[PDB]
């Protein structure tokens, strides 16, 4: 029911809420390093996810 | 927004059909309550 659903201008629902921003952001950066370098970003901080 | 379309002149149908729009977006049924047939019809799980 996406396309049904729409969103009040600024919530944490919206695509362009800074939580989609997060969402993208870890989406993506999370990647940066290997899953077992010291800089791994879920073993800096695992409560990120 | 309904309208009625009857079976045959062209388009056999199989006891015809009650044709309706909707602006509504919610995922409903329509009831096309007829009190002096005292029958309805219903439209279940309907397309928006």
């Amino acid at each position: 029911g996406r396309a049904s659903q729409y969103v009040a201008p600024g919530t944490v629902s919206s695509m362009f809420s800074p939580a989609a921003y997060l969402t993208e952001l870890y989406r993506e950066a999370r990647n940066l390093h290997a899953s077992d370098s010291v800089y791994y970003l879920d073993t800096r901080r695992p409560d990120l996810k | 927004y309904p309208v009625y379309q009857y079976s045959g002149n062209t388009s056999g149908l199989n006891q015809g059909r009650l044709l309706f729009h909707r602006d509504t977006t919610y995922p409903s049924k329509v009831e096309a309550w007829i009190p002096g047939a005292k029958r309805s019809l219903t439209n279940q799980n309907a397309a928006i």
